[PDB]
């Protein structure tokens, strides 16, 4: 039935300064419809970007969202402390719109 | 057989509100979306607000906004123009035209009615 | 004072000759959107001359001829009368500000 | 900024009724579609219903259909879910939040409902 | 011609909550653009359509929502 979003990996250990590189794939396309969100720890989802690529006002150069279709990743190229967090995909090409089980960006 | 007929002017002091109508006559009124435009003494033309042909839809100058309202009765096949908080600059005749046709956002806009027009005169 | 399209402050002439009324404007209202005519006789209803591109049922005598080169537009009045001289405007719709704009009128007087 | 606020969360028996709202800062509420999304604590996001402007279109999960009623009081910048026939699996942080014409651009900081007997 | 419904004060798409037929982008897409207008969902913004060739869709050149 509804679209299923896969993202990997599941958790990410990773020290601030690195780079992450999150992968959220959709069982068929979504052509461009694809949005990102950040959850940091006991906070409300914040919303990085819609139409894969497309920043919102107010998230920082660091992050990037690309790909198309099937295959989209959010980068984020030196992980500040406040970077870590949980991290969502969301397609809305189809409904009902759904989620990605999401992304734990956490410390080694 | 077809006219639209202005009627509410009058004279009013400043922060004081007017209801001006306009009467349909001759053509189907809910067909059309409806306008009101003013002619300031010493100036000419200004457009003044737009209602789209349900009603639903209403545009406004941004010298008017929220000052005034428009408004219609399709049943009553009438126009209104609510007119709040007046101001000396408002002072002008004040004239109800017809659309030619329902596109509300569009850039073909041209009024092939007119009414007799109302004097409102905002004093001292 | 609001954006307006420029005409001539007056325009004149002589019973069963032309006379012609003239409409500046800029791309973004004219030489992007159509333009409109009306006529108004002073204490009456304003009158739809021409619009998009022309003209009108009813009063279209011809005589009234619509022309428009991108930013710049005319209104030829022909075969005029004593009855003719009218205020005329000239109306275009500007893309933006995105809204409806009037000339700044133009005064007819018939020698 | 735009800022979301939630209430009427709690703890109820199976079977039982909550009515959640939420309220609107920072923004012409009327201008915009409003959601409701929760999230099973420890889990992921699911939306859960929607409102258009004007109330003039309204949707809802398939497993909440039939059960659940959305509204909008846009006089009082307030959203509304009246939540019935209430079920242990529906226990989550229920969020508020502005539609993004496909995403949701601003999220409240949630309410927690508790169905548990 | 077709295109999004844009709200001409703010510049922004009208958002709707069923993809595909739909009422509401229906009657708001026929008010603003007239009665021989159509309207479905898609992508969850009101797509209008059998619009006049003059009608103004979105985006608005000036103005992001």
């Amino acid at each position: 039935s509804e679209i299923v979003l896969t993202q990997s990996p599941a958790t990410l250990s990773v020290s601030p300064g690195e780079r992450a590189t999150l992968s959220c794939r959709a069982s068929q396309s979504v052509r461009s419809y694809l949005a990102w969100y950040q959850q940091k720890p006991g906070q409300a989802p914040r919303l990085l970007f819609s139409d894969a690529s497309n920043r919102a006002t107010g998230i920082p150069a660091r992050f990037t969202g690309s790909g198309s279709g099937t295959d989209f990743t959010l980068t984020i190229s030196s992980l500040e402390p406040e970077d870590f967090a949980i991290y969502y995909c969301q397609q809305y090409r189809y409904s009902p719109r759904t989620f990605g089980q999401g992304t734990k960006v956490e410390i080694k | 057989q077809v006219n639209l007929r202005e009627s509410g002017g009058g004279l009013v002091q400043p922060g004081g509100s007017l209801r001006l109508s306009c009467a349909a006559s001759g053509f189907s009124f809910g067909s059309y979306g409806m306008h009101w435009v003013r002619q300031a003494p010493g100036k000419g033309l200004e457009w003044v607000a737009v209602i789209s042909y349900g009603g639903g839809n209403k545009y406004y100058a941004d010298s008017v906004k929220g000052r005034f309202t428009i408004s219609r009765d399709n049943s009553k096949n009438t126009l209104y123009l609510q007119m709040n908080s007046l101001r000396a600059e408002d002072t002008a005749v004040y004239y109800c035209a017809k659309d030619a046709r329902d596109c509300l956002l569009c850039a073909d806009w041209h009024f092939d009615l007119w009414g007799r027009g109302t004097l409102v005169t905002v004093s001292s | 004072s609001n954006f307006m399209l420029t005409q001539p402050h007056s325009a004149s002439g002589t019973p069963g000759q032309r006379v012609t009324i003239s409409c500046s404007g800029s791309s973004s209202n004219i030489g992007s959107n159509t333009v409109n005519w009306y006529r108004h006789l002073p204490g009456s209803a304003p009158e739809l001359l021409i619009g998009s591109h022309n003209q009108r049922p009813s009063g279209v005598p011809d005589r009234f001829s619509a022309s428009k080169s991108d930013t710049s537009a005319s209104l030829a009045i022909s075969g005029l009368q004593s009855e003719d001289e009218a205020d005329y405007y000239c109306a275009a719709w500007d893309d933006s500000l995105i809204g409806y704009v009037f000339g700044t009128g133009t005064k007819l007087t018939v020698l | 900024e735009v800022q979301l606020v939630e209430s009427g969360g709690g703890l109820v028996q199976p079977g039982g009724s909550l009515r959640l709202s939420c309220t609107g800062s920072g923004f012409t509420f009327d201008n915009y579609a409003m959601h409701w999304l929760r999230q099973v604590p420890g889990e992921g996001l699911e939306w859960v219903s929607g409102i258009s402007r004007s109330s003039g279109d309204i949707d809802y999960a398939d497993s909440v259909k039939g059960r659940f009623t959305i509204s909008r009081d846009d006089a009082k910048k307030t959203l509304s879910l009246q939540m019935n026939s209430l079920r242990a699996e529906d226990t989550a942080v229920y969020y508020c939040a502005r539609g993004g014409f496909g995403s949701f651009d601003t999220w409240g900081q949630g309410t927690m409902v508790t169905v548990s007997s | 011609k077709e295109g999004y419904l844009v709200d001409k004060n703010t510049g922004c798409k009208y958002e709707c909550l069923k993809l595909g037929d739909n009422d509401y982008c229906l009657r708001e897409c026929k008010q603003q653009y007239g009665k021989g207008a159509g309207g479905y969902c898609y992508a969850f913004a009101c797509w209008c359509t059998h619009l006049y060739e003059q009608a103004i869709v979105w985006p608005l050149p000036n103005k992001r929502c």
